[PDB]
């Protein structure tokens, strides 16, 4: 199964929009 | 703010919570950042604390950092999440965008692991991944 994969990517995506909101404050 | 969006932001907050001490340090933040292959500087993270950090006390509380989310709505973030996904915005996700995706994060891909994925996810056959079959494989 690659539910993982899918949840890794959604994991690091909101990490990512996370730090994109840091990033414009 | 609705306890749904608050509880997203929760969830968001714990990604770069390491130590679960309900505050966001310069070290906890670069921490996630060099994971997504970013190589801040010590002056861009005192940078990006230094805006949100609204006491003035070098770290950012739960409350600071909704106060961020909050200002960024005025989307779910996994509408938004899926937005990410479905570049093109027809509603699908291709195999095509989500190795973009993938090779976005730094996520090595094989075409049979992407077909398997979107296979999974497809309920409904059409080859593609749309919003409803995203959210279910993320469930
Ligand atoms: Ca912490
Ligand atoms: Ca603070
Ligand atoms: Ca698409
Ligand atoms: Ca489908």
């Amino acid at each position: 199964s690659k539910k993982a994969v899918w949840h890794k990517l959604l994991s690091k995506q909101r990490k990512r929009a996370v730090v994109a909101c840091f990033r414009m404050a | 703010l609705t306890e749904e969006q608050i509880a997203e932001f929760k969830e968001a907050f714990s990604l770069f919570d390491k130590d679960g001490d309900g505050t966001i340090t310069t070290k906890e933040l670069g921490t996630v950042m060099r994971s997504l292959g970013q190589n801040p500087t010590e002056a861009e993270l005192q940078d990006m604390i230094i805006e949100v950090d609204a006491d003035g006390n070098g770290t950012i509380d739960f409350p600071e950092f909704l106060t961020m989310m909050a200002r960024k709505m005025k989307e779910e973030e996994i509408r938004e999440a899926f937005r990410v996904f479905d570049k093109d915005g027809n509603g699908y996700i291709s195999a095509a965008e989500l190795r973009h995706v993938m090779t976005n994060l730094g996520e090595k891909l094989t075409d049979e692991e992407v077909d398997e994925m979107i296979r999974e996810a497809d309920i409904d056959g059409d080859g593609q991944v749309n919003y409803e079959e995203f959210v279910q494989m993320m469930t």
